[PDB]
Order: C-alpha cells, then structure tokens, then sequence
C-alpha cells in the first residue's frame, strides 16, 4: 500500500509499547519509598534538578514516546484525584505489562488478559475493604506515637522520641473540628513552632495556646490580661502619609506646621476611639506612635506594635476579629465596635530565654496550639523544627483519612496469595491473567527492598509465607497484616508500628494501573502521518 | 616505523613496558588459576565438566584432576600448580588451600606495588608473616587425636576429609575408611596409602560397598576352583591363544586331514603346556588377554586356578607385593620368578564374586575398599575421596594436632597477625596486613559457594572472636548465614595440612614476585 | 542520551576523580603549575585551582557539580578550595566496596555520614584557641597568605588592614556575630602613591566624579542629606514621554519642569546642607540648583551605601525631598572632601566613629601593582572573618587530616557491620593531602607517610605535621602553619557531603 506516512503492525508494537512503559518505571523505581535514590534532570538548556520524589520526576520527564506519554497523562490523575502513589502506579502498570507481554507469547488475546486484570482489581478493592482498619485508636491506645516516633528517629531528636512524641499526638488531636456534618478534617496550616535556648532539648514546652514573639514595649503596660475583647488593627496609628508613590506636594513653610500639629492631634481621637471599645489585648501590624504607647500605659492595655501579618492573620482566625485596613469608612473615622473584637479568656505573656513570648488561651474557635522549642543551639532547634513538621503531617494524613490500610507492602503481598487462589475458581482463560496481576503487585516489596540494601527475594518471600498463613487459618499464632520495615530489614506488623497509607490509594492507584495497562494492551498498530 | 616496542631485544617476546607492569601480569595469570577453583572449594563445592584428552566427559570437583587435565602453559601458573604437587607430598588435601590462598597474595600484592611500595620489601612481609602464622598455629590447636584405634574416633574426625569431595555421603564412606585404616595402624610406623587400595564395581549404588582384606580384584575366578593355598602363582602377559615359535616354524597345511592332525598338535602341546605350570608347583595361573577354551579345561584338569586382570594397573600391582613378574612367553615353566601368597580363594559379596589375596598365614598390613556404583564417573570421583581421607590418617600418624575448620583458623590467624603488624612500625606492616586479608579470601570462598554475602560472615566471625569464642566456623546452609562452633559440630582440620599449606603457598607466591620478566630461550 | 544502572555512580566517580587529579599538585607552597592551550594557541601558567576549573570545559554534569561546590566555597572562604576536591575525589576512588562488593550506596552513606560526625568532633580535640585581642598572633596566621607573594614587603601593613578592617564590621552585639565583607567592606581604588600609603578610610568613600566646580572642596563639620527620589520632574504613572508641538504648549509644560524642580530643591536647601546624595539620577536642570547653592552634588548610591552613611554621620532617609525634616543633618562628620587624588575624584565623609562599616583605600604607583594587592587582602580579611567567627586552630600541614584518621581507625575496632571497611577507608582518603604535599617537594612518600602515621600513634596528634618546603617533619607549634577550624570543618562536610550527593545519583536522565 502506497500513502503519506508509515504504519507498522503485529505483535512487535505491543512489544514495544511494553519496553518503553518498562523503561520510564525503571526511571523511577529505585527512588521508590523514603530511603529513594536521588535523579539528575538535565534540560535543554543545561540545568540539573536533582530530586528522588517520583512525582517531581515524571512531571519534569520528558520522553518523546505514546505509550510514556499516556503514564504521564496518568500521573496527572492520580495526583490531582488522591496526590500520592504516582511512583507505585507507573511501575504496576509497568510490570503488568511486561507479564501480559509474556502470556500474548503464549497465545493468550490481549481481550481475556484485559478482562482478568478487570475482575482482578475488583476482587483486590473488595480483600482491601474487608481488611482496613477504621480511623481509631486516638486516646487511650497508641496508633500514633509509634507512627510519629518512626518519622522522626531520622534526624537527631531521636534520641527520646517518646517525649516529643507525645507533643505530636496531643497537638494533633487538640487542633481537632468537625465544621461540616461530622467531617473532621485538620488544616494544613498547623502548630507554631517556635524556639528557645532553654539549656537543653527535654526543657521544651506544649502550651495550649498560640505563641506570638513579640513584646509590649514599654513596662508600665500590664502582663496578665483577661479580658476577652481583642482588637486588631492593620491601620498604624504612627504618622499616616497618602502613598509611597504619592508625595503631598507642600509649598508655604506655615502649611506645613499645621500638618505637623493636625497629625499629633488626630490620633488623640484615634486612640480615644480605640481605648473606648474596651479592647486589651490590642495588637498592630504598621507600628504605634510612641505617644499611643503611653495611653496604653495609663489605661493599662496590652498593646503590641509591629506584629507580623501572617501570625495575626491566625490571631484573628483565633478570636474571630474582623481585620480593619482602615478606620475611615469613606467619609469619617470609627473603630466599627463589635467588629474588630475577638473574644478569650486569658493572655498572660510568660519569661522565655531572650525572647518574650506572648501566650493567648482559650480563644472562640482556633483549632490551633503554639510549641517552643526550647534546646540547645539553633542547630538542634531548626532540625527539631523539620522532624516535627515532618512527623505531624504523619498523623495529619492518617486522623484526616477515614480509612488506612497497612503499607510497606502488606497489600501487595496479601493479593498476591488471595488472587491466586481466586484465579483457581474461575478459569476461562483468566486463571493466568489474574495470577499475573498477583505477581505483578510483588514489584512493590521487591522495590522497597532493593532500595533498602536487602534481599528482595527473601523478604517478599516472608511476607508472602506470613500473609499466606492467615488464609490457612485464622488462628492467632499466625501473624497477621505483617508489613515490611526498610531500616532493620525484617518485616514487621504495621499496626504496631504505624506505617499506615490512605486506602484511597492503594485503591486508586491499582485501578489506575490497571487502566492504565488496559490502554496499552488494546494497542496493536501503529500509523504515522 | 619508530618509536616501536621499548624494552623487546629478546626473540620479540611481549615484554611489557613500565606502564604496562610486566609483574603485574603475571599475577593475573595467578588470579585466573584460582577461580578455576576457588567455586570448587567447600562442601558445597561447584563441580567442573571436564573434558579428557580422549574426549571424555567428567564431573568433578577435585582440584588435582582439573589441574591434571587443565593444561597449564603459563610458568607463573605452574610454579602455583608446583606447589600444589608438592602439597600432596607430606599430606593428601590442602590443595585449594595454595590455589586460594596464593591467588589472595599476589592479587593484594598489587595493591601494594601500585602504591609504590618495593617487590622485595614485599616479600619480607610475607616471609615475616609466614614465620608468625606457625608459631600462632600451635596455639589454635583445638583438640587432637586420641590415637585409641577407634572407629568411632577414627570416623568422626575422617568426616571433615570427605566432605567438600563427596558431600552428603560422608557417614558411610567415613565408616567404611576406618574400618580399613584401623586394621592397619597396629603396624606401627608404617603405615602408607599404598597399602589401602581401591576396588570399583559396577553396583546399585554407594550404599552398598563394603571392606574386604588383601588385594581384591573385581574380575571373578574364570577357572571352576574355588579356594587354593598355593604360594607360586605365576603371572604371564602373554594371553592363552595359538602359539607361534620365535624361530622359523613354517607351517605349511594342503589338505583337510592335515589341518585336524596340526589343531590336535596344538591341544597336545598345550595340554603339555599347562601340565608344565604344576609341574613347577604353581596350581595358579594368570593372564592378561583372554583365556582359550581348551586353555580353560587344562586349568580345571589340573586344578590349576585361572586368573583374569585385563587392567595393566591391576597386574603391576601384583607384582610388587608377591613378587609374581609377566614374561613375554605363553607359559613359561620360569619358577624362580613365581610370586608368593599365603592364601588365594574366591568370594561373593554384593552379589559379585571378587578375586582376593589374603594373607593367612602372614601378619597382614595391606586391605581394600570395595566400591559400588552405577556409574563409572561417579566411582572415581568417590576414589578420589578415599585418598584425601585416607591421607588425612596417615598424617595422624604424625603429631596429631587438629585445628578449626569452615574459616575459624584463618580469621584467627589473621586476626592474630593483624595485630602484629599494626604495632610493628616500618613498611613490613603493609604485607603483613595484606598477609592476613589473604586468609579471609577462604572464608569469602565458603560463602560465596553456598550462596552468602560473604562480607557478612567475615564481619560476623570478626564479633565472635573478638568476644574471645575461638573455634567458630561458616555455618554450612543455604537459608542461614550465620556462624555456629565447628568444635561442636566436629568439622576439624589437620595442624601440618595448614602448616605445610601456609609454607608451600608463600613461597610459591614469593617466587612469582620475584620474577620480574619471562624470557625465552634456545639450547 | 542517558546512562542507567552501575555505569552511572562509576562513571561519576571517574568525573570527579578525573577533576581531582588536575588539581592533586595545585596543592601547598610548593604547587605546580599548569599549561592551558587556549583555543587561539596562547598559553596560561596558572597555578590556582579555581582558576584551572573555571577555563576547562566539562562534559558530564558530576564535574559541574564538582566545580559549582567549589565556587560556593569561593564565596564564603578564598583558601581550601583544593582540599575540596581532592578529598571529594579520593572519598570517592574507593570503587572497591562501593561496585565490586555490591554494596548499595545506602550502606556507603551510612558511613560516611557517620564518619563525618566523628572526623567534626576529633578536629575539636586537636584545636587550639586564639588571643585574638593580641595582634602579634594574627599576623603570623594572616602571613599564610601574604608569604610567596609581592606584599611581603609591607607584610605587617596587609594584616593591619584586613584585621583592624574586619572587627569594625563584626556586630557581636547581635549573638551570631555575623560579618559582611562584601558590603560592610567595600573596597575602593585610588591612583598615587605606593604600597606603603594603602590604608582603611573609617567611612564611606563614594567614586561620583566632580561635575562642576561649584562644590564644597574641604569642610570640618559635614552636614549630608539622603533621599531616594529623584529630582526632576514629576512624570506620570507610565513611562510615556511628553511630545508637544505648540510654541505657547512648551512655556506651560517648562514653568511646570522649573517650578516642580525649584521648589524641591528650596525644600533640600532650607537645612544648609554641604551634599545631596540621592539614590537615583539627578538632571540638568537639578544640578543648576545645587551648583548655586554652592554644594556637592552626588548621585547613584545604593541602598546599602546610603544606610551606611546615616550610621556614619547621623543623616535620615526619606522617601522625597519635600518631607526632609531637621534630622537629617551630617553633624558630627569629619570633614568632606572631593580632592582630586591620583587623576580621579574620591569622596570622602570620613569621621572619628566606626558605624558598623569601613572603605580600605588601596594605594598604588600603577594598576598591575594595585590588582596585585587587592586580591591579596581579600584573603586576609577572610582568615579574620573565619578566626573571628570561631577562633579555633587546627594544626595544618596535613596533621589534622592524619590526625583525624587515626580516630577513625581505632574508632573502627568498635563498629560491628558491614560499614566498618567504607568506614576506615574514608580514614585512607584524608592520607591524600599530605601525599600530595610531599609528592610535590620530591620526598619519597611511602617513607614519610609511613613514619608520619607511626608519630600520631605514639606521640600526641596535635603535631607531627609534614613541611611543604623542607619536606621533611616538623611541629607545627614549631611551624605555624595553623589553620582555622570553621575552614576545615567546612571543607570536610563539603567533601563528603559532595560524595554523598553523587553517590545517591544513579540514572543520569535528560528531560524539561
């Protein structure tokens, strides 16, 4: 046949569709898990953006090929859906392929390995189903610590993990709210951390409350506050100008001694307006006048000037004050009481080493708490800071989803024993597509463990031999749900541990795959134009 | 064109310029000999599928036969392989242990001369270390023969011999040795291998061997006689077939009646030649090639016991113990030189009658190892088994002074000689150190063939020892590569076997590095 | 393309190690030199390391990795950038364990990273404090870089220079004591006279040229003005340019150019200034103003150089000229002076504080002689930075590397596992610094180093260094060839945190 292109059929394409899907895995198969290797990015212009996070790689890998372009227009639905999995997803596809590549050797239609990969995840999402483990065991029990404690052990506060574990846990669970019919959820913004030289690391403190590092000023001002009424303002009451690109052009010398006098004297209204709402625990964000200062001082309210506006902003969603950018309301001037007005119950500004930390307690709805990091120097204080921020995400992503499942390929590994049995009661020519599928799903724990410097034949062959005995029976000496734990080498039973995932993922990210594999394995010719 | 070959005034052969460090490829050559066998090394030793000269297929581990039939044309090589000649002198096994071990001395010595350090000052280390590992050999003497002429001794320390020639046979073939060097180290002081020979026969399988006493051959008694006391035995190369006269002896037949009367001629003549065998008193008769029909008769005529020994080895063997010598002639009446037996007779065991030769009368120091298999490869390879385990006895005759096996003795060796050059100051230290690291090369040979990480049986037999647990060995299993004490399993080696081993390997490592150029020559 | 599997981690390997032993003799006083053929056939005799790797060109991306650290340590420290790369290298040319053991990288950074922990802790041990109140001491360790160069001749003036020069900028009073050589510090030419009249100006010196005469040539009580606006006219809040073409138009639009440019100028000099110093350009019309006024007139100074000024003689920044109130006034200042020193104009507001900042005055009779002290002093003042940020010794001439590794090795006994043996050949690898210092002087180093490890055995490790120049031993409390710890410590983590980085790359893959 005669035309304008090339076009090129039989089971080679197939081939070759698999070999470059197998490729791109590979790409991202020893950055696999916690302990992944790190990968260069050359671009075309000669930059090199080394990084091990698989989902960073693919969407900086560029690969002139279909069948890796339809796994990167994968990537971008698993990470928008759930935004995790994206490195198990390619190299299941990955591996899936390479079997169904193997059994089309074998004579076997690419439609009767489609329809056993089909029925596969289906049987997998419903073994998954019937052995989760709801979100539970907050108080009381410990499903957290051991999951925080194993985050942390990296950097050097692991030398007492359990006491800052316990940090972690209680903050976690105080920062607590349902807000939509019984959802709870927890933000992303999280606790404060802040530091301190207090002589040693146990010396650091869990307050109930946020910590602010700013100070009063002057000493007249009181330091243990209970009112409840709490202004913000992010109006200064310094000398106020028209715009820094905006200078009021001034010409008579007499003009300008009254602005100069006309300045002082308005913000005697300002501040009378101010005083007058009650409000004590005032904080501002342009600075105060040094005189505002001293009104403060006589009526006794805890005035502080120059606070930052991103730790106000969470003042305000704490007390619930309506941040003000302006007294005037277009045509006069009024601090719009009832407002700017949080409410509380205490703020007391405690003694912490070189700084004053000002502590706030008991306001409407915060869902917040503050921590100092009180330690040795700043370099223990500013890694503490990281493993703790690393560790809290831990149990933010596990209390957050309503279902988790055991990771560290105990998944994986239990398929692999169900399926293949379930493969025995159908037949059909899908006996040998559903026991690929489950020996497919062993790439997982055969990649971990590489990456974790141990023989992979040997640990999935524990996991398998642990998972397996429990289908045999379910009596109690045999372990159950055992994980795959990278740094001593040895499985280990998750729940203990606290190596939880969402089950959202491993539930997505096998339907994705399959899809995925699906897409490619209907692929039997190519035309070019 | 120059600038051509620098350093070639000798017959043009390769020799190698300064850049490209003419020692350095000798020791290569070394390197290559060791892996040869450093995967047969162990019990679980890889076997090699050899190729005779006659294009003959083999299946062995041992390391003489692969040597043996592997023609080895470099010299560096063969003063390797030398050593390994010289090794089976004063004991039989050690072997690998010079192929290993000298091949770990010369691969580290580039290490050194890569560095800069001299080749003589390399050999001053070793020579140094060599003379400090046998002054800490003695101290590592576990236990030693008891010397109770005990089977159950004798087998229990045989069983470390055997295996790694023919693993998982060892109780049997541990059993079925002591009971023939047990009957024979009652003669004090002189004992020897030559006494313990070995019989093959086609059988069932190795289960079903046993020990006979005298020289046992497995060729039954072609005569009908079953027993005779008679000391002349006389042994002819010449086989029983139509005669031929050295001299002229034209024989001329026309007709029909004269080729019958010169055929009765013939039986005639050779019933006057048998009747000359007992006229010499020699009811005994042996030959080489086949025996005739008429032949066979006058053997049973005369109760003359026929012999058959097709196998040249098996005549040679005779006659260097009764003394009975093959002439040239079909029947000789020559009795001065007839050998001489205390007992001859026949004797069924295994389903096969033998020919046996004991000694009655006589004391009796000579024995035989009957063995039985249903392959001819697979006999032979458990031949070579009976002489390395054999040998391991006779050096017990020596100073009997047994030491750890499975890599215990050459960590504690080596950690032993470490320490010596970690306080000696100079440069001898370097060799010195390297001389201990060759010893973990044995170790590293263990685990790698049994399919270990090597480098964690070295850090592990390490820990134990310098917790003080000496007799600590390679834990032999493929799902465990831990470490147990080979003092109570009983894997135990000889003292002079690692003594001579240690010598022999130095100095054929020694003798390589000094030779710096191999050049040809011309008578 | 792209590379994959073992052929990455020793294919960079041999990159790094490849750059390393360009630069194995670069190292020490007796350095060797190298030939660069340019691609025009001219010819390079350098002999600086950074130099060399600058002007080669590099294929694999581990070398510009390896040369990009290298310049980030430019930056912060002008001395031990070699040892960088040599160690980085040598840490790195153990392929043994890392490939032919099959051993993961994961295993290999386990035990460098460990060793890293404790080479940082034994180079604590061997340290040795500094009175740095006592300047006698520093010049013998400033003289590391003055000595093998031009300037020995006013050796003592270099290190009153850079010493007095950097403790005006260490602000202790903050705690981390930090210090800003490259603003706090700016160094400034000046044409005329020799070596010996290069001095440190307790100000801010400003290279604008004189552009009228009509400007304050000598004042005892300078009296300076700040503002970052620009005199001229007010323009629009676009860029768009002011086209007219009517003759009665213009007199509109000019009355409005000379008013708006009048009365600011009025507000400016109301204060009786002796300068206006403005942050952006200043026009004609401006400058007929100031030349009037009989005062100096500067412009194009950046943010930094005006804040030093209002530390210097106590003026204020303000946002226009209109709002410039009675504070901003110089009082308090030396005097200002605009003489003509050597064919250019320099600005000098020099006073009898010291405002957190300095200006060195680098005299000269010509400009080869003038380069050639400007990057001499820059080093200096560096080794004051980094002994005063930490003032801590560690003996050099390779006895804290043999020091160190003597550590590890009896460290080593202890270790249980597998990273023992990449544990002690990190131990081997600082050994190449003191290989190279004594393959250059010509002295065996078998022999030598031999010997050397043997001293640190038995006799302390804070000694038994080896001389660069004689070859031979020597005390470095007899040698002082003291280097500081913040240099060395630096150096360590750099080079095993480099092999750790090119260790953890395993796929080289192309993509943007």
């Amino acid at each position: 046949l005669s035309v304008f292109g090339d076009r090129s059929t039989g089971e080679t394409i197939r081939s070759q569709n698999v070999m470059a899907a197998a490729s791109i895995a590979n790409i991202v198969k020893s950055s696999l898990g916690p302990v992944g290797l790190d990968k260069m990015l050359v671009d075309d212009i000669g930059d090199v953006t080394i990084t091990n996070d698989g989902a960073t790689i693919l969407k900086l890998l560029e690969v002139e090929h279909p069948a890796a372009k339809v796994l990167c227009e994968l990537a971008d639905l698993q990470d928008k859906e759930v935004g995790d999995g994206t490195t198990s997803v390619v190299i299941i596809a990955a591996e899936l392929l390479k079997n169904a590549d193997e059994l089309v050797k074998q004579k076997i239609h690419p439609t009767s390995v489609i329809s056993g990969y089909r029925l596969a995840c289906k049987e997998a999402v419903r073994y998954i189903n019937e052995n989760l483990i709801v979100n539970t065991d907050e108080l009381g029990r410990d499903c957290l610590i051991n999951a925080a404690k194993t985050s942390m052990s990296s950097k050097i506060i692991g030398i007492n993990g359990d006491f800052f574990a316990n940090m972690v846990v209680d903050a976690v669970l105080a920062i607590k709210y349902t807000d939509i019919r019984g959802q709870p959820r927890y933000p992303v913004n999280s606790v404060n951390i802040l530091k301190a030289h207090g002589r040693s690391q146990m010396e650091s403190m869990l307050i109930s409350g946020y910590a602010l590092n700013c100070v009063v000023g002057s000493q007249g001002m009181p330091k243990r506050i209970v009112n409840a009424k709490i202004a913000c303002l992010d109006f200064s009451l310094q000398k106020t100008k028209m715009k820094l690109g905006v200078q009021v052009v001034i010409t008579d010398p007499e003009k300008l001694d009254q602005i100069r006098q006309r300045e002082s004297d308005i913000t005697k209204e300002r501040i009378q307006k101010i005083l007058a709402t009650g409000a004590n625990v005032i904080l501002t964000t342009g600075g105060i006048d040094d005189m505002c200062l001293k009104y403060f001082v006589e009526a006794g309210a805890m005035a502080v000037r120059r606070v930052l506006k991103r730790d106000l902003k969470r003042i305000a969603k704490a007390s619930g004050a309506t941040i003000l950018s302006t007294l005037a309301n277009l045509e006069g001037e009024e601090t719009f009481e009832a407002a700017m007005l949080g409410q509380a119950e205490e703020v007391v500004q405690e003694r912490i080493c070189d700084d004053e930390l000002i502590l706030i307690k008991n306001t409407k709805a915060r869902t917040s708490a503050s921590i100092i990091l009180r330690g040795a120097n700043d370099f223990m204080c500013d890694e503490m800071e990281r493993s703790l921020h690393d560790a809290l995400c831990v149990v933010k992503r596990v209390l957050e989803s309503k279902s988790v499942v055991p990771g560290g390929g105990a998944v994986e590994a239990a398929l692999s024993i169900y399926l293949e049995n379930y493969a025995t009661s159908m037949g059909s020519r899908e006996q040998l597509a559903i026991a690929e599928f489950a020996r497919s799903l062993l790439v997982i724990p055969n990649t971990l463990a590489v990456n974790a410097a141990q023989d992979s034949t040997d640990l999935v062959a524990k996991l398998r031999a642990f998972h397996n005995e429990a289908q045999v029976n379910p009596e109690r000496k045999n372990l159950k749900w055992i994980g795959l734990d990278l740094s001593n080498g040895k499985p280990r039973d998750n729940k203990q541990a606290g190596v939880f995932e969402p089950t959202i993922v491993k539930v997505k990210s096998l339907k994705f795959a399959t899809e995925a594999a699906i897409t490619i394995l209907r692929i039997d010719d190519l035309i070019k134009l | 064109k120059a600038p051509g070959f620098a350093q070639m005034l000798k017959e043009g052969a390769k020799h190698f310029s300064g850049l490209e460090e003419a020692v350095y490829r000798n020791i290569q050559a070394c390197k290559e000999l060791a892996q040869t066998t450093r995967t047969a090394y162990g019990p679980n030793g890889m076997n090699k599928m050899v190729i005779n000269h006659l294009e003959k297929l083999f299946v062995t581990n041992d390391a003489a036969t692969i040597l043996r039939e592997l023609e080895v044309q470099h010299p560096a090589a063969k003063m390797i392989v030398m050593a390994s000649h010289m090794q089976e002198q004063e004991v039989g096994d050690g072997t690998n242990f010079v192929l290993v071990f000298a091949g770990a001395l010369l691969e580290l010595a580039e290490e050194l001369l890569r560095i800069g350090l001299s080749v003589s000052e390399v050999i001053e280390g070793y020579e140094i270390a060599c003379r400090k590992a046998h002054e800490i050999l003695p101290n590592l003497v576990c236990c030693s023969a008891k010397n109770l002429r005990d089977i159950d001794e004798v087998s229990s320390l045989l069983r470390t011999s055997i295996m790694s020639k023919q693993y998982g046979n060892e109780v049997f073939l541990a059993k079925l040795i002591a009971q023939a060097c047990v009957s024979i180290f009652p003669d004090s002081g002189h004992f020897n291998v030559d006494n313990i020979r070995v019989c093959k026969i086609l059988g069932s399988g190795i289960s079903s061997s046993s020990v006979l006493h005298g020289m046992v051959f497995k060729k039954e008694t072609e005569g009908d006689v079953t027993s005779v006391k008679d000391a002349k035995i006389a042994v002819y190369s010449c086989p029983f077939d139509g005669m031929i006269t050295e001299t002229k002896g034209t024989v001329l037949i026309k007709t029909a009646e004269e080729l019958m009367n010169f055929s009765k001629g013939e039986e005639n003549l050779m019933d006057a030649q048998v009747k000359a065998i007992a006229d010499t008193g020699a009811n005994v008769v042996v030959t080489g090639g086949k025996v005739a029909d008429m032949a066979l008769h006058y053997a049973n005529k005369y109760n003359i016991m026929l012999v058959r020994l097709n196998s040249k080895w098996d005549l040679r063997r005779l006659c260097k113990t009764v003394g009975a010598t093959a002439l040239p002639r079909l029947t000789p009446p020559v009795l001065e030189e007839m050998g001489h037996c205390d007992s001859v007779y026949l004797s069924e065991v295994g389903d096969t009658q033998v020919v046996v030769f004991k000694h009655e009368k006589e004391d009796g120091a000579i024995s035989t190892i009957v063995l039985r298999g249903s392959t001819d490869n697979l006999m032979d390879d458990i031949e070579r088994a009976v002489d390395d385990g054999v040998n391991t006895f006779k050096v017990l005759t020596r100073d009997k002074r047994l030491v750890p096996g499975g890599g215990a003795t050459e960590i504690e060796l080596a950690k032993q000689i470490t320490s010596y050059g970690e306080t000696c100051p100079g440069l001898e230290q370097y060799a010195i150190k390297k001389f201990a690291e060759a010893f973990e090369a044995i170790p590293r040979a263990l685990a790698e063939n049994s399919g270990v990480k090597a480098n964690e049986v070295i850090s592990k037999l390490y820990a134990v020892h310098q917790e003080g647990n000496k007799n600590v060995g390679l834990d032999i299993e493929a799902e465990v590569p831990a470490v147990k004490d080979m003092l109570e399993a009983g894997i135990l080696d000889t003292y002079l076997g690692k003594y001579w081993a240690i010598k022999l390997a130095t100095n054929a490592a020694v003798t390589v590095l000094r030779v710096d150029q191999i050049i040809m020559a011309k008578p | 393309k792209r590379e994959s599997g073992r052929k990455v981690q020793s294919g960079n390997i041999n990159a790094a190690k490849t750059i390393a032993d360009i630069i194995r003799t670069c190292l020490g006083p007796k350095s060797m030199m190298k030939m660069l053929l340019d691609p025009m056939g001219g010819i390079v005799m350098t002999n600086d390391g950074n130099a060399i790797l600058r002007e080669i060109q590099v294929q694999h991306p581990a070398a510009k990795s390896m040369i990009e650290i290298s310049r980030t340590q430019d930056e912060e420290v002008g001395d031990g950038t070699t040892s960088v790369i040599i160690l980085a290298g040598e840490m790195l040319s153990v392929a043994e364990h890392f490939l032919e053991q099959q051993m993961h990288p994961t295993v290999v950074i386990s035990a460098y990273r460990k060793a890293l922990d404790d080479m940082i802790s034994t180079l604590k041990k061997i340290s040795i404090p500094v009175d740095i109140s006592d300047s006698d001491m520093m010049l013998n360790i400033i003289n590391s870089s003055i000595t093998t160069k031009a300037i020995s001749r006013w050796s003592s003036l270099a290190c009153n220079i850079a010493l007095d020069a950097v403790k005006m900028v260490q602000f202790e009073e903050n705690g981390r004591k930090e210090i800003d050589i490259k603003k706090y510090a700016r160094v400034e030419k000046i044409p005329g006279g020799i070596i010996e009249d290069s001095c440190v100006l307790r100000g801010v010196m400003i290279n604008k040229d004189v552009t009228h005469p009509r400007m304050r040539r000598y004042i005892k009580n300078p009296r300076i003005v700040l503002l970052d606006s620009s005199l001229e006219y007010k323009k629009g809040e676009s860029q768009t340019d002011i086209e007219i073409t009517r003759e009665e138009d213009f007199t509109r639009i000019l009355q409005m150019e000379e008013e708006y440019i009048q009365q600011l100028c009025e507000d400016i000099i109301q204060l009786k200034p002796d300068v206006v110093i403005t942050e952006k350009g200043i026009s004609d019309l401006a400058q007929h103003y100031l030349m009037r006024a009989n005062i100096t007139a500067i412009r194009r100074v950046r943010k930094t150089d005006n804040n030093r000024i209002a530390r210097a003689c106590g003026a204020r920044i303000v946002s226009r000229p209109e709002e410039l109130r009675e504070d901003d006034v110089g009082t308090g200042a030396g005097l200002l002076e605009i003489k003509k020193i050597g064919d250019e104009y320099f600005t000098f507001i020099t006073d009898c504080k010291d405002p957190k900042a300095c200006t060195i005055l680098l005299r000269g009779a010509s400009k080869e002689i003038l380069s050639e002290v400007e990057r001499n002093l820059q080093d200096a003042m560096q080794v004051c930075r980094n002994v005063l940020l930490d003032p801590q010794l560690v003996p050099g001439g390779g006895a804290s590397e043999m020091a160190v590794a003597h550590a590890l090795t009896e460290k080593s006994k202890a270790m249980t596992g597998v990273e023992q043996w990449p544990y002690r050949a990190v131990a081997q690898a600082l050994e190449v610094i003191p290989r190279t210092l004594i393959q250059n002087c010509g002295a065996s180093t078998i022999r030598l180093l031999t010997s050397l490890r043997a001293k640190h055995t038995q006799e302390n490790c804070e000694t038994w260094g080896v001389n660069g120049e004689t070859g031979t031993l020597v005390d470095m409390k007899e040698l002082g060839i003291w280097e500081p710890l913040a240099v060395k410590l630096q150096t360590y983590k750099t080079a095993v945190e480099t092999a750790v980085l090119l260790l953890r790359i395993d796929d080289i893959v192309s993509g943007h």
